[PDB]
């Protein structure tokens, strides 16, 4: 269906121990295909995905220059970030980034994404016409007048419509194999006695790609939302992802519990229940 | 500044067999600041060789990561992940268990 | 492809 590009830069000071660390990954949908760490021995922008691979030297020098610049950048914001904010040269601190492209099954753009955060709070944001913004205080609010009187906006606007789509539709299709091929779950339910009169049922879902997916239980066709322990989607290390959803039920009404599995790769909605 | 502590959840990348060679996975997620102590244990001992993904993070800023071991499950052996962050007044000591 | 359109600070 829908494909995403996003990339993810971090930029961490750390006062005493050197200049901010600079760290850049890049995803298609949820797999991530290039890395940057400034820490590395050789800082360079390296392949994550075999079908990135294909690219040639101009492609991930271009690409390197383009992390040595950017941590250079946000070195400098990480700076001007303590000036506006009244802090001192002592403590530590962390800028992150994401932007990137949706498209949609015709590979014409969905959305396009730009915002950022300090010290893991919302800082700024692209809204959705691509040509305003969001500030989330009055800090970001100098950043804002900045990049109005700059029409900021207007270069990433060009890169959100044209580069960002053209190029997420070339990894689309030399990784067409993999990020154009879903994984269903292999889904079971599990039954642990916890006491003479309730048990543990757990739905499991395993192996499946890409990470959404939907694992709900239902008593006597009704929603346990309120009463249903969920724990949060894993990856595997495989490319795939693992989920399960639990609850607590009295014994002999075991059978009143019905597993609900929504996910792409499957035709249709799983229902499965405690098979004895 | 805000803070998160980090949710951790060790399991195998594939069901457990004893004697079969597997991957054990520690998964941190949500936690802030990005600076984080991981060790994988084997019976209280620190596994060496221990890989880990690159740091990325979620729509709310949070970070994760995920660490990962080769190994063989036993019946004998217990599995274990110590997480330590600025969050933490002492290491956190989370077990292995197989059917979680 | 990252976006090189970067050099714009805060």
């Amino acid at each position: 269906g829908s494909h995403s590009m996003r990339y993810f830069y971090t930029a961490m000071s750390r006062p005493g121990r050197g200049e901010p660390r600079f760290i850049a990954v890049g995803y298609v949908d949820d797999t991530q295909f290039v890395r940057f760490d400034s820490d590395a021995a050789s800082p360079r922008m390296a392949p994550r995905a075999p079908w990135i691979e294909q690219e040639g030297p101009e492609y991930w020098d271009g690409e390197t220059r383009n992390m040595k610049a950017s941590a250079q950048t946000y070195r400098e914001n990480l700076r001007i970030a303590l000036r506006y904010y009244n802090q001192s040269e002592a403590g530590s601190h962390i800028i992150q980034v994401m932007y990137g492209c949706d498209v949609g099954p015709d590979g014409r753009l969905l959305r396009g994404h730009d915002q950022s955060a300090y010290d893991g709070k919302d800082y700024i944001a692209l809204n959705e016409d691509l040509s305003s913004w969001t500030a989330a205080d009055t800090a970001a609010q100098i950043t804002q007048r900045k990049w109005e009187a700059a029409r900021v906006a207007e270069q990433l606007r060009a890169y959100l419509e044209g580069l960002c789509v053209e190029w997420l539709r070339r990894y689309l299709e030399n990784g067409k194999e993999t990020l154009q091929r879903a994984d269903p779950p292999k889904t079971h339910v599990t039954h642990h006695p916890i006491s003479d009169h309730e048990a543990t049922l757990r739905c499991w879902a395993l192996g499946f790609y890409p990470a959404e997916i939907t694992l709900t239980w239902q008593r006597d066709g009704e929603d346990q939302t309120q009463d249903t322990e969920l724990v949060e989607t894993r990856p595997a290390g495989d490319r795939t992802f693992q989920k399960w959803a639990a609850v607590v039920v009295p014994s002999g009404e075991e059978q009143r519990y019905t597993c609900h599995v929504q996910h792409e790769g499957l035709p249709k909605p799983l229902t499965l229940r405690w098979e004895p | 500044m805000i803070q998160r502590t980090p949710k951790i959840q060790v399991y195998s990348r594939h069901p457990a067999e004893n004697g079969k060679s597997n991957f054990l996975n520690c998964y941190v997620s949500g936690f802030h600041p990005s600076d984080i102590e991981v060790d994988l244990l084997k019976n209280g001992e620190r596994i060496e060789k221990v890989e880990h993904s690159d740091l990325s993070f979620s729509k709310d800023w949070s970070f994760y990561l995920l660490y990962y071991t080769e190994f063989t499950p036993t019946e004998k052996d217990e599995y274990a992940c110590r997480v330590n962050h600025v969050t933490l007044s002492q290491p956190k000591i989370v077990k292995w268990d197989r059917d979680m | 492809l990252s976006d090189s359109t970067r050099d714009v600070t805060w």
